[PDB]
C-alpha cells in the first residue's frame, strides 16, 4: 500500500484520454432492473388531457375503485366525520376536511365499525371501582388546593 | 445580450467544441439584463430573481488546481504601462549613445 | 496543518489558508471560504492606515 | 392566566389518570375489549380495543425492567394498546382479575416478550436467525 | 384556467418495483469486482495550452509590436471608418 | 407639557423597535444566505451593499443606548424617577451623553450608503475599475467605528471636563482623514477611462462637488475656538 | 427463535404476525417503530397533506382554523379604522375640533376627570363616581 | 477506509448507480466518515518520473511529563545560578 | 447465509476478481447484519431546488397585524397625551361602509 | 434522536435523507451547505469549471478571475447566466465554465461527480436535544452537544410514493418487506465477503 | 412610494420653517413660538428617520440585498413585511405634531361657553 508506487504508475499524463471517459461496466443483468423496470416504466398509462402549465404526460388518477382498502384494524374512525359540536360550531379541522381526506392512492378508514365486529358485552376481565372514588378525591382535592 | 461572442476551438481530444462569451455586469445582478431572445434591450422583468430558489454560485479555485494565465496575459499590465509611454519622452536612436565600452567583468 | 484538517471550522475563523494540495487533482473535502479579515484590517495589510488611526 | 391555567390543570389531571383502567370486559366472541377509564370529572368514560392490538410490550432500556413496578406481587401492569398508541394499567392484584378469563389474556397479549429478548447463548445463537439458501436450486 | 394541480397525487416510477434475487444480487457483485469500475472526475491540468492563440512572436508578419501599437489609437465613434 | 413632547418619546422607542426588525432580518440575511463564494468576502459585494451592512451594524449597536435615553426620559416626565434631576443626584447631561452617543453614529448612518451609490454609478459609466476599493471599504470603517469616540463634540460647551473635551477634539480632526482618502479616490477613478456620460454620472458629480464643500466645513466646527461661537 | 405462537382472532388478516420472530415484531413495532408500530397510520398522511397546502394560513388550534366571524371581524375593522387614520390626519386637521373628541378617565383615587363620560351622550347624561382608597 | 484522495477515487464500487442495484444504503457508508487524510503535513514535489508525495512530521505529540521535567533540569539550575550571581553581586 | 459450492465454483470460473470492495459492509459479521434496521426513504418527483422547504408567499395575518399595531399606537398615543378621539361620525360613509361589510 | 424515516419522512425531509446517506449528486447539490462549496480547479477548454444544477436550464454565476495567495481574487466580480449547452467562457480571463444538469437517477454519468461535492454533513441533521450554545468563545466553531447517542445500525432502502402509502397503511405489508429487504441484506453482505 | 409621501412631507415642513424664517416678525406663524417649535422638531425626525432611513435601509436594502447576496428572499420575510407596514404610524405621529396640540381651540373660541 505504498502511495508513491500507486499513484506513479495509477495517474499518467499519456493515459489522458481513456482516464476520464466514462463508461458502464460489465455486470451481469438483474431481471429486477434491466428487465422488470424499464417493462413497468414504459407500459405507464398515457393521459390526453393533463395540468399543460404544471402536470405531465403521466399524470393519470388512480380510480377510487383501485385504491387499496383499509385492513389494519376493523374500529372506526368517526373523527374523519367531525363530532356535530365542530359542524355546529363551523370550526373547519384538517382531519376531516374532504381534500385531504381525498388520498390518493389508499382509502381512509371507514368511520363506521366493520359488519363483522359484534358489540355484544361478554364477560368482565378486570375492575378496578374504587379508581373512580380515588379519581374524584384527587381531582377536588387539587382544584380546591388551586382555588 | 445573451452571448457576446462565440468561437469553435479544438480540446486536446481532438473534438471541436463551441464556447460561448455570456454578456456580463458590474457585480450587480440587478443590472444584469436576464433575457433568453438575441435583443440588447431589457424585455424580461422578473418579480423572483430565484424562480425556484436554486442559490447562485461564485466558484472559488483551489491555487493548487490553477493554471498559468495564458488568456492575453500579455496584456495585463498593458493599460498602466501605455498610460505612462504616452507621456514618457523616448531618446532618438540616433542621438543615442552606441557602441560603449564593454564591462570588465562581463 | 493539524489545526485545518481536524477542525476546519476553526481554521476559517483563524484565517489560515487550506493548508493541503490538491496537486493530484481531486479538491479536498472540507475546503472552504477565506475569512481574511483579521490578515487584511492589520498594520501591514491594506488596513494599514485605519489601523495607524485606530491605534 | 385564570382561564387557560385551570384548563391546563384539569386536562393535564385527565392525561395522568387516562392510562389506568376502571373495568374491562369482553365482547360476546373475546374479539373486542371494552375499557371503562377515568373522565375529567372523576366519572366513567367508555372506549374500546381489540384483543389482537393490545400487547405487554417490554422496557426499550433492557437495564430498566428490575425498575418496573411488575416486579411487585401488588404492582402495575402496563399493557400498550399497539394501534391506538394508547396504554392500559392493571393492578397485579388476582382481586381485581377474573379468574377464568385471566390467564387465556395474559397468555395472548405477552407474545413479544420472549427469551431471546435477553440475549442468545452460544447454543443458541446459530439458530437466533433462520439460515438463507443460496443457489442450491440453480446454479 | 387550467384548474387544480397536486403532483404528489400521481404515480412515480423512480426505483424497481420488485425486489431482486438472491443467487442474482451474489452474482452481480462478482462480476462488478472482476472488471474495472468507471472513472471518477479529476480536475487536473494535463500538458495544459494556451486558452488563447500561439503568443505573438519577435518578428514575422505580425509581432507583439504591432499589438503594442494600438492602445495609442482606440476611438469608438458613432460613424463607421 | 404633556402631548407632542411624550408622543415623540414614544415614538422614537417606536422607531428604534423598527430598527431592530430591520437590520435584524437585513444582517442575518447576510450572514445565513449570501451565496457560495460570498459568504466572506465583503470586498467582491458592491459598494452600496458593503456600506449598508455596515451601518446596519452601527444601528445595532448604538440603538439600545437609545432606547435607555428616551426610556429614562418617559419615566422622569410622568414617574417623575429624578434621573435628570440635579437635586437628588441626577445628571441632566448624562441624558445629552446618552444620546448623542447614538446621535453621531446616526449621522454616519445616513452618509456611509450614499458613498456607495458613486462608487458603484462611476466605475460603471467610466468601463474601469474603481480605486483602491480595498482602502475605501477600511476608510469607512475607521469612520464607522471611530464615531462612537467623538459623539462629545456636540458637547464642548456643556461644561465638560478639558481631558474629555480634548480628546474628542482630537479623535474629530482625525475623522478627516478617511474622508479625504475617499475623496482621493473618487477623484482618480474618473481618469484613464472610456466615459459614457449618463445622468446617474452628472448626479454623481454634483453629490461629490455637495461633499466636499460640506466636510470641509464640518472639519472647521472640529476647531474649539471657532465652534465656541 | 422465539416466533409468534399464534393469533387467537377470527380476522385472517392478524395472522401475519405468526409468520415472524418476537425479536423481529420488538424491533420493527416497538423499540423505534412504537409510534407506527402494528398501527395504520393513515392520519399520517392526512395530516402531511394539509400541512404542505395553501389553505388558509389562520390558525388557532393544531386540531382547528381560526372561525371564520373573528377572521373577517378583524380584517373588516383593521382596514376601516386604518383608512380613518390614514384621511383625518392628512385631510382634515384644519378643525380639530370639529375633527376629533376630547375624552379620558383617570384613577379612581383621584377624582373623576371633567372629561370622563360616554361619548355621544355628553347632551344625555353626567358621569361622576366615589372615589376608592 | 481510506486516507487518500486520489486511492480513495480510483476505483470506487459502491457508487449510487451500482447500490441502486440492490437499493440497500447503509449508514455506516457515509460519504462522510468514508475517507480521512493523516494529520502530518503531506505535499507533492516533481520527481524523476512523475508527482511524488513527501511528508513533512516536525515534533511527535505524545512526549510525557517525566521527559520534559528532565530537559528543564539544565533551565532549573542557570535560573539558580543567574539568581545566585545577583545576590553575590 | 450458506452459499451452494457449485454455483459459487461457477462464478469463480466465469468471473475472477481483482479489485477490492470499497463498501464497508464487507466488514459487518453476522451480528451486525441481524442487529440492522431497516428504513424507508420516500422517493417521489423533487420540485424545490434549496435546503429550506417551501415557504408561503402571502402573509395576510401579519399585513393585518401591522395594521393593528399601526391603529393601536395612532389611537393610544392620541388618547393618553392629545386626549384626542378620532370622530368617526364626521366621514359617516367610511363606518358605514364598516356596517355594511 | 435520528428521525424514523418510514414514519415521518416525506418530500423535503425525504429528500435530505437521500442526499445524506446515498450522496447521489442530484440529491447533494440541491442540499449543499451554502456556506462552503467545493473548491475545484481553473476554467480551461479541456478541464472547464463545472457548474451543477438540479434540473434547472441556467444558473446565475459569477467569476473573479484566477486567484492568487496575495489577493484571494483575480479581477472584480463580474456576475453571468451560465446556460445548459455548450461551454462558455468568462470575457476578463477567459475562464470556460460548463453547466451539468444533473438528473434524478443513478448512472455511471451521475457517478462520474462524486468527487465534485463536499459529504454532507451528519451533525445538524436529525433532532437535536440542545437548541443553542451560549458560548461567546465558541459560537461559530461548535455544533450544539447531544445528550443521546447516533445509532449506526440503520440501512435505507427507496420506495415509490404508492409504495410508502402500501407500508404505512398495511402493517403486515410493512412487515413482509422488511423481512425480504433484510433477506437481501444478508445475501449483500455475504456475496461482499466471498469477494473480499 | 412611501418614501416620497413622507419627503413630501417633510418638504412641506421645511417650507413652513422658510416661510416663517423669511423676515422677521413671524409671517407664517404669528407669534407661534411653540407652534414653530414643534414644526421644527417635527421636520428633522421626519427627515431623518422617515425619509432617509425607509429610502436606504427600507427601499434600497430590501431591493438591493438578495440581488447581491444570492438569496430568494431575505432571512425574515415576514419580519420585511411587517417592517414595511409598520412605518406609516410612526411618520404620521412624527409629523402632525405642528397640526395637533393639547389645545387645539383657537384664541378666539369662547371656552367659558363649554
Ligand atoms: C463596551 C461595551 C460592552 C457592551 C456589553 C453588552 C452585553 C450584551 C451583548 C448583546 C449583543 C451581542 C451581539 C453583538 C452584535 C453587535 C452588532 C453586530 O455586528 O451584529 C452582527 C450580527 C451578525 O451580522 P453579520 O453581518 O454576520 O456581522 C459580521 C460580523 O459582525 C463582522 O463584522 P464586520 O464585517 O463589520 O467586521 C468588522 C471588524 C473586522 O475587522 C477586523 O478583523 C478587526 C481588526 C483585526 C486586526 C487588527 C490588527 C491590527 C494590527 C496589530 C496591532 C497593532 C498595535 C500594536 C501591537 C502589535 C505590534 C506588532 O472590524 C472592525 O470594525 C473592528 C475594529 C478593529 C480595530 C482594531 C483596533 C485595535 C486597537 C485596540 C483598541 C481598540 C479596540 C476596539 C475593538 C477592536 C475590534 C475587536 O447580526 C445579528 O446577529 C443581528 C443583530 C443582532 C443585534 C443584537 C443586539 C446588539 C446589542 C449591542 C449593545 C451594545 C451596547 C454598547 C455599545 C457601545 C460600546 C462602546
Ligand atoms: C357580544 C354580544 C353583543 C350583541 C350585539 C347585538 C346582536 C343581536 C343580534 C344578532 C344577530 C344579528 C343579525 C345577523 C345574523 C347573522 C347573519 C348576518 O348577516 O350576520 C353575519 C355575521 C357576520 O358575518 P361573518 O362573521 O363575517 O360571516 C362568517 C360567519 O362565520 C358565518 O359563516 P357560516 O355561514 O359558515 O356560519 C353560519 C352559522 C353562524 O356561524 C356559526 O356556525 C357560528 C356558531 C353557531 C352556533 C352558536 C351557538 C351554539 C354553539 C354550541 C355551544 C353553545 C354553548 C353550550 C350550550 C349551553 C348554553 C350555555 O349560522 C347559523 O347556523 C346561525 C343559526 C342559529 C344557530 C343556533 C344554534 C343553537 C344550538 C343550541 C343547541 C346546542 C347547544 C347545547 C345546549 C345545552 C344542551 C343541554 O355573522 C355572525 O353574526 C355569525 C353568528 C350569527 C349566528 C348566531 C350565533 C349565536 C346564536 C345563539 C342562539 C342561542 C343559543 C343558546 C340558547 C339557549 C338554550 C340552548
Ligand atoms: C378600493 C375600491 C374598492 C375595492 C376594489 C373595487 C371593487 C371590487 C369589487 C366590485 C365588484 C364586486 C362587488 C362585490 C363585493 C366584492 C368584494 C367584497 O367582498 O366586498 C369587500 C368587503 C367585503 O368582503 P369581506 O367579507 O369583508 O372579505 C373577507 C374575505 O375573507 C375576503 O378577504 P380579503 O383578504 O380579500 O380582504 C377583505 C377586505 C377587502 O379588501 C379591501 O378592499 C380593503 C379595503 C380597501 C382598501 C383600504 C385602504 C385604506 C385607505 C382607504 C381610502 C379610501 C378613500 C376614502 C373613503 C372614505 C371617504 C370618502 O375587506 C374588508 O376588510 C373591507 C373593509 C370595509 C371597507 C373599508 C374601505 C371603504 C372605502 C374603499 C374605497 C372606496 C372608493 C370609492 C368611493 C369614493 C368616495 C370618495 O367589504 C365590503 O363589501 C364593503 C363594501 C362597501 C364599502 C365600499 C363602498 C363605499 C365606500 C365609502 C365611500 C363611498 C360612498 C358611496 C358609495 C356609492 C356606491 C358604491
Ligand atoms: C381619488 C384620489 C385623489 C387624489 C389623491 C391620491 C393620492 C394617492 C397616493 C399618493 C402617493 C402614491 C401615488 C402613486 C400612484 C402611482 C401608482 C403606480 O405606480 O401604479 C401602480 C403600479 C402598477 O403599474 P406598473 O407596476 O407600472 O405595471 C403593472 C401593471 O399595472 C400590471 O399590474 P398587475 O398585473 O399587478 O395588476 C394590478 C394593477 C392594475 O391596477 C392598476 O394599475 C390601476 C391603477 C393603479 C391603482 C393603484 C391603487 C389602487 C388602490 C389601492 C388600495 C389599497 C389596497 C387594497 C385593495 C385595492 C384593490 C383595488 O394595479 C396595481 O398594480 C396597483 C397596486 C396598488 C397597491 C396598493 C397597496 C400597496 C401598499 C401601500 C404603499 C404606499 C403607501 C402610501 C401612503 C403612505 C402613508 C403613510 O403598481 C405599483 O408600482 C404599486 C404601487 C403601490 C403604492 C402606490 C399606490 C397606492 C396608494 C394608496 C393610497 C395612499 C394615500 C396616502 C395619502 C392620503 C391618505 C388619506
Ligand atoms: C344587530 C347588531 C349587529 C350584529 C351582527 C354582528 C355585528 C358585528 C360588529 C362588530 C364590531 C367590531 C368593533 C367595532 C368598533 C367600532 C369603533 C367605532 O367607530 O366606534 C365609534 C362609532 C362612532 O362613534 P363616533 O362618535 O363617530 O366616534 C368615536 C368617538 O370619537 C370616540 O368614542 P368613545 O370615546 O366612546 O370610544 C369608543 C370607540 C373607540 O374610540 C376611540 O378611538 C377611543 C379609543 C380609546 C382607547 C384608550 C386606550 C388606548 C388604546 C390602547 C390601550 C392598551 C395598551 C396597548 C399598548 C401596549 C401598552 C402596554 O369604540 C367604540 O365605540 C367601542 C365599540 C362599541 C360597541 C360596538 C360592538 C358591536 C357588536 C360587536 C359584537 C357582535 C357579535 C355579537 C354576537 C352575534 C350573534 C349572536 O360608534 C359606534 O360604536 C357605532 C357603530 C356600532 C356598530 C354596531 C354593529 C353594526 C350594527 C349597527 C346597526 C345597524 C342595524 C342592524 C339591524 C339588525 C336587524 C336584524
Ligand atoms: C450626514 C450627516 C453628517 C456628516 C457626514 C457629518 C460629518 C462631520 N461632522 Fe457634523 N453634524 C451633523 C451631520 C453630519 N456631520 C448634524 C445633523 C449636526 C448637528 C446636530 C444637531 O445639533 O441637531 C452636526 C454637528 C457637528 C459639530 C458640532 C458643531 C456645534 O454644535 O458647534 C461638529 C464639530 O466638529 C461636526 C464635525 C463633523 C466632522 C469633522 C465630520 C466629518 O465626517 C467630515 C469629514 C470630511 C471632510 C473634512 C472633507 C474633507 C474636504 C475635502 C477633501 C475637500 C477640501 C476642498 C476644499 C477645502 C476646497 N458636526
Ligand atoms: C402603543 C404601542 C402599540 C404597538 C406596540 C408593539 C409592541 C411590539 C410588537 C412586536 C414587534 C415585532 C415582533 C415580531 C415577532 C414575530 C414575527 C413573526 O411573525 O415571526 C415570523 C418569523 C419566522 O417566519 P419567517 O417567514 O420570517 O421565516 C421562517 C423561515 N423561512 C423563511 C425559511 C420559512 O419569526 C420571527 O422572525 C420571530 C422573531 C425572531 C427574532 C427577531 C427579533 C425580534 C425582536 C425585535 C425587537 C422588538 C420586540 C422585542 C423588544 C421590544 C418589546 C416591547
Ligand atoms: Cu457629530
Ligand atoms: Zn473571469
Amino acid at each position: 500500500s505504498d502511495p508513491n508506487d500507486f499513484y506513479r504508475d495509477a495517474y499518467r499524463n499519456e493515459n489522458r484520454w481513456i482516464d476520464q471517459s466514462v463508461f458502464t461496466p460489465k455486470t451481469s443483468k438483474m431481471t429486477h432492473y434491466d428487465v422488470e423496470w424499464p417493462k413497468e416504466l414504459a407500459s405507464r398509462p398515457v393521459t390526453k388531457k393533463f395540468h399543460h402549465d404544471k402536470g405531465y404526460k403521466y399524470d393519470v388518477t388512480t380510480p377510487y375503485d383501485q385504491r387499496y382498502n383499509y385492513v389494519a384494524d376493523r374500529l372506526g374512525h368517526p373523527e374523519i366525520l367531525g363530532n356535530p359540536f365542530e359542524r355546529l360550531m363551523r370550526l373547519e379541522g384538517d382531519i376531516y376536511h374532504p381534500n385531504y381526506l381525498d388520498q390518493p392512492f389508499v382509502k381512509v378508514p371507514n368511520a363506521n365499525p366493520n359488519a363483522s365486529l359484534n358489540f355484544e358485552e361478554g364477560e368482565v376481565l378486570y375492575e378496578n371501582t374504587r379508581l373512580l372514588e380515588w379519581a374524584k378525591f384527587w381531582n377536588y382535592s387539587v382544584v380546591v388546593g388551586y382555588l | 445580450q445573451m452571448f457576446v461572442a462565440r468561437q469553435v476551438v479544438t480540446n486536446s481530444k481532438g473534438e471541436k467544441v463551441e464556447v460561448l462569451w455570456n454578456a456580463q455586469c458590474y457585480e450587480d445582478i440587478a443590472q444584469l439584463n436576464v433575457g433568453f431572445a438575441p435583443v440588447l434591450e431589457s424585455v424580461d422583468y422578473h418579480w423572483e430573481i430565484f424562480l425556484w430558489a436554486d442559490p447562485p454560485i461564485k466558484p472559488n479555485n483551489d491555487f493548487d488546481l490553477n493554471v498559468p494565465c495564458t488568456w492575453f496575459e500579455y496584456e495585463q499590465e498593458w493599460w498602466m504601462e501605455s498610460c505612462i509611454q504616452e507621456d514618457q519622452f523616448n531618446l532618438p536612436e540616433d542621438e543615442r549613445p552606441y557602441n560603449t565600452p564593454r564591462n570588465p567583468h562581463c | 496543518y493539524e489545526l485545518f484538517v481536524d477542525h476546519p471550522d476553526l481554521a476559517q475563523w483563524t484565517g489560515t489558508y487550506p493548508k493541503v494540495d490538491s496537486s493530484h487533482g481531486f479538491p479536498f473535502y472540507s475546503t472552504y471560504e477565506m475569512y481574511r479579515d483579521f490578515q487584511e484590517n492589520t498594520l501591514n495589510s491594506d488596513g494599514s492606515f485605519a489601523q495607524w488611526i485606530t491605534l | 392566566v385564570a382561564i387557560y391555567a385551570t384548563y391546563i390543570a384539569l386536562s393535564y389531571i385527565n392525561n395522568i389518570w387516562k392510562d389506568y383502567v376502571v373495568r374491562a370486559q369482553f365482547s360476546k366472541d373475546k374479539e373486542l375489549l371494552f375499557v371503562t377509564r377515568v373522565s375529567p370529572f372523576g366519572t366513567t368514560e367508555e372506549e374500546v380495543y381489540e384483543v389482537a392490538h393490545l400487547e405487554h410490550l417490554p422496557p426499550s432500556v433492557r437495564s430498566g425492567v428490575k425498575d418496573l413496578s411488575a416486579q411487585d406481587a401488588d404492582g402495575l401492569v402496563d399493557v400498550t394498546c399497539m394501534s391506538s398508541q394508547r396504554s392500559l394499567v392493571f393492578y397485579k392484584g388476582d382481586q381485581y382479575w377474573n379468574p377464568k378469563v385471566y390467564n387465556d389474556f395474559i397468555n395472548q397479549t405477552s407474545n413479544l416478550w420472549t427469551r431471546n429478548y435477553t440475549g442468545y447463548n452460544r447454543l443458541e445463537v446459530q439458530n437466533s436467525v433462520e439460515q438463507v439458501k443460496i443457489g442450491f436450486s440453480h446454479s | 384556467r387550467a384548474g387544480p394541480y397536486n403532483p404528489n397525487r400521481y404515480k412515480d416510477y423512480y426505483i424497481p418495483r420488485t425486489l431482486p434475487k438472491n443467487e442474482e444480487i451474489v452474482e452481480f457483485v462478482q462480476s462488478q469486482h472482476s472488471v474495472p469500475a468507471s472513472p471518477i472526475r479529476n480536475q487536473r491540468h494535463i500538458n495544459p495550452v494556451r486558452e488563447s492563440g500561439p503568443l505573438p512572436s519577435y518578428d514575422g508578419t505580425y509581432t507583439m509590436e504591432d499589438i503594442r501599437a494600438v492602445f495609442y489609437n482606440t476611438t469608438v465613434g458613432r460613424d463607421y471608418c | 407639557a404633556v402631548g407632542s413632547q411624550d408622543i415623540l418619546i414614544l415614538s422614537v422607542v417606536f422607531a428604534g423597535i423598527s430598527t431592530t426588525i430591520s437590520f435584524t432580518n437585513l444582517l442575518i440575511t447576510r450572514r445565513t444566505l449570501a451565496m457560495p463564494g460570498l459568504r466572506h468576502r465583503r470586498v467582491l459585494m458592491p459598494f452600496v451593499t458593503i456600506s449598508i451592512f455596515l451601518t446596519l451594524r452601527m444601528l445595532a449597536t448604538i440603538t439600545p443606548v437609545l432606547g435607555a435615553a428616551v426610556i429614562m426620559m418617559a419615566f422622569d416626565r410622568h414617574w417623575q424617577t429624578t434621573f435628570f434631576e440635579y437635586a437628588y443626584g441626577g445628571d441632566p447631561i448624562l441624558s445629552q451623553h446618552l444620546f448623542w452617543f447614538f446621535g453621531h453614529p446616526e449621522v454616519y448612518v445616513l452618509i456611509i450608503p450614499t458613498f456607495g451609490f458613486i462608487n458603484m454609478i462611476v466605475p460603471h459609466n467610466n468601463t474601469r475599475r474603481v480605486a483602491s476599493k480595498h482602502h475605501m471599504i477600511w476608510a469607512i470603517y475607521v469612520m464607522a467605528y471611530m464615531g462612537y469616540l467623538v459623539w462629545g463634540h456636540h458637547m464642548y460647551l456643556v461644561g465638560l471636563d478639558h481631558r474629555s473635551r480634548t480628546m474628542y477634539s482630537t479623535i474629530t480632526i482625525m475623522i478627516s482623514m478617511p474622508a479625504t482618502i475617499k475623496v482621493v479616490n473618487w477623484t482618480l477613478s474618473l481618469v484613464n477611462g472610456a466615459l459614457k456620460i449618463d445622468l446617474p454620472f452628472l448626479f454623481s458629480m454634483s453629490f461629490l462637488l455637495l461633499f466636499l464643500v460640506a466636510g470641509f466645513t464640518g472639519m472647521w466646527l472640529s476647531h474649539v475656538s471657532l465652534n465656541v461661537s | 427463535m422465539n416466533r409468534f405462537f399464534k393469533v387467537s382472532s377470527k380476522y385472517q388478516y392478524y395472522k401475519y404476525l405468526e409468520q415472524y420472530d418476537a425479536a423481529f415484531l420488538r424491533k420493527y413495532q416497538s423499540e423505534t417503530h412504537w409510534y407506527l408500530g402494528r398501527r395504520g397510520a393513515w392520519k399520517n398522511l392526512v395530516i402531511k397533506y394539509a400541512g404542505d397546502h395553501i389553505s388558509l394560513e389562520e390558525e388557532h388550534n393544531v386540531k382547528y382554523k381560526t372561525h371564520l366571524s373573528f377572521v373577517y371581524l378583524s380584517y373588516r375593522l383593521a382596514w376601516v379604522l386604518f383608512a380613518y387614520v390614514l384621511i383625518y390626519n392628512h385631510f382634515l386637521l384644519g378643525d380639530i375640533g370639529k375633527t376629533f373628541n376630547v375624552g379620558e378617565w383617570d384613577h379612581r383615587l383621584k377624582p373623576s376627570a371633567e372629561r370622563d363620560y360616554p361619548t355621544r351622550y355628553e347632551s344625555l347624561y353626567i358621569l361622576d363616581r366615589t372615589q376608592k382608597w | 477506509m481510506f486516507r487518500w484522495l486520489f486511492l480513495y477515487w480510483y476505483n470506487s464500487t459502491d457508487t449510487p448507480s451500482a447500490i441502486a442495484k440492490v437499493n440497500l444504503w447503509s449508514y455506516i457508508n457515509l460519504r462522510l466518515f468514508k475517507a480521512r487524510l493523516s494529520s502530518s503535513i503531506a505535499y507533492y514535489i516533481l520527481g524523476l518520473n512523475n508527482l511524488e508525495l513527501k511528508k513533512l512530521k516536525i515534533f511527535y505529540k505524545n512526549t510525557y511529563f517525566d521527559y520534559i521535567y528532565l530537559k528543564s533540569i539544565p533551565c532549573l539550575f542557570l535560573i539558580i545560578f543567574f539568581t545566585n550571581l545577583y545576590l553575590f553581586l | 447465509t450458506v452459499i451452494n459450492s457449485e454455483f459459487l465454483t461457477y462464478l469463480k470460473s466465469n468471473y475472477k476478481i481483482s479489485f477490492s470492495a470499497s463498501n464497508i459492509v464487507k466488514y459487518l459479521s453476522d451480528k451486525s447484519v441481524n442487529n440492522s434496521v431497516i428504513l424507508y426513504l420516500r422517493k417521489n418527483k423533487i420540485f424545490n431546488k434549496s435546503r429550506y422547504s417551501r415557504n408561503r408567499q402571502t402573509y395576510r395575518t401579519g399585513a393585518y397585524w401591522c395594521l393593528y399595531v399601526n391603529i393601536i399606537a395612532v389611537v393610544a398615543f392620541y388618547f393618553w397625551f392629545y386626549k384626542f378621539t378620532m370622530n368617526f361620525g364626521y366621514l359617516w360613509w367610511l363606518l358605514y361602509s364598516l356596517i355594511l361589510s | 434522536r435520528m428521525t424514523n424515516t418510514t414514519e415521518e419522512a416525506f418530500d423535503e425531509v425525504s429528500h435530505e435523507w437521500q442526499a445524506l446517506v446515498t450522496s447521489n449528486p442530484f440529491d447533494l447539490n440541491v442540499f449543499n451547505y451554502l456556506e462552503n462549496t467545493q473548491t475545484s480547479n481553473f476554467g480551461t477548454v479541456d478541464n472547464p469549471l463545472v457548474v451543477f444544477t438540479s434540473e434547472t436550464p441556467f444558473r446565475y454565476v459569477g467569476c473573479t478571475g484566477q486567484m492568487n495567495e496575495d489577493d484571494y481574487e483575480g479581477h472584480e466580480l463580474l456576475f453571468f447566466l451560465l446556460r445548459e449547452g455548450s461551454l462558455q467562457r468568462c470575457m476578463g480571463c477567459g475562464q470556460v465554465f460548463k453547466l451539468v444538469r444533473l438528473r434524478n437517477e443513478y448512472s455511471p454519468e451521475m457517478d462520474y461527480y462524486l468527487s465534485n461535492f463536499h459529504p454532507y454533513e451528519m451533525q445538524e441533521m436529525g433532532e437535536s436535544d440542545t437548541t443553542v450554545l451560549m458560548s461567546p468563545y465558541k459560537y461559530a466553531s461548535h455544533y450544539e452537544y447531544t445528550q443521546f447517542e447516533t445509532p449506526s445500525n440503520m440501512v435505507y432502502s427507496m420506495v415509490n410514493p404508492d409504495e410508502h402509502d402500501r407500508l404505512l397503511v398495511d402493517p403486515a405489508y410493512r412487515m413482509e418487506r422488511t423481512k425480504a429487504l433484510e433477506e437481501k441484506y444478508k445475501v449483500y453482505t455475504s456475496s461482499l465477503r466471498e469477494v473480499e | 412610494y412611501f418614501s416620497m409621501v413622507t419627503g413630501l412631507s417633510g418638504a412641506a415642513l421645511a417650507t413652513m420653517i422658510r416661510l416663517e424664517l423669511a423676515h422677521p416678525g413671524s409671517p407664517f406663524f404669528k407669534g407661534d413660538s411653540l407652534r414653530y417649535l414643534q414644526v421644527v422638531t417635527a421636520h428633522g425626525l421626519i427627515m431623518v428617520f422617515f425619509v432617509v432611513v425607509p429610502i436606504l435601509f427600507g427601499g434600497f436594502a430590501n431591493f438591493l440585498i438578495p440581488y447581491h447576496v444570492g438569496s430568494k428572499d431575505v432571512a425574515y420575510p415576514r419580519l420585511n413585511s411587517i417592517g414595511f407596514w409598520i412605518q406609516p404610524c410612526g411618520y404620521i405621529l412624527l409629523a402632525k405634531i405642528g397640526f395637533l396640540r393639547p389645545q387645539f381651540w383657537r384664541y378666539y373660541d369662547k371656552t367659558s361657553f363649554s
